């Protein structure tokens, strides 16, 4: 019921953004639903 | 643990279908997983 956990999920995605950045190769990185579970992972709930 | 064991098969709950995959393959060879969620499938997979 809390926002504490979706603020952990939101922090480690943006970055994991900066890594992109600062290094890699996208000079803006654009998430997208698709692109996704590349940068947090796999789903972990499906059956409520 | 299961590896060093000798183990050969081994039942997950289907949740950590995630988990499982992250680790390195070849930590992961050899074994031959069976991911379930409901218990009936659980004894199938054990006795006959």
């Amino acid at each position: 019921s809390g926002v504490r956990n979706l603020q952990k999920q939101v922090e480690k995605v943006l970055r994991k953004s900066a890594y992109k950045i600062v290094s890699g190769e996208a000079e803006s990185v654009e998430v997208t639903p698709e692109n996704l579970q590349d940068f947090v992972g796999k789903p972990v709930f499906t059956v409520e | 643990a299961a590896k060093r064991a000798g183990v050969t098969c081994i039942v997950l709950p289907a949740e950590n279908k995630k988990d499982f995959y992250d680790l390195a393959a070849f930590i992961t060879e050899g074994l031959e997983v069976h991911f379930v969620e409901h218990y009936r499938e659980i004894f199938d997979i054990a006795f006959p």
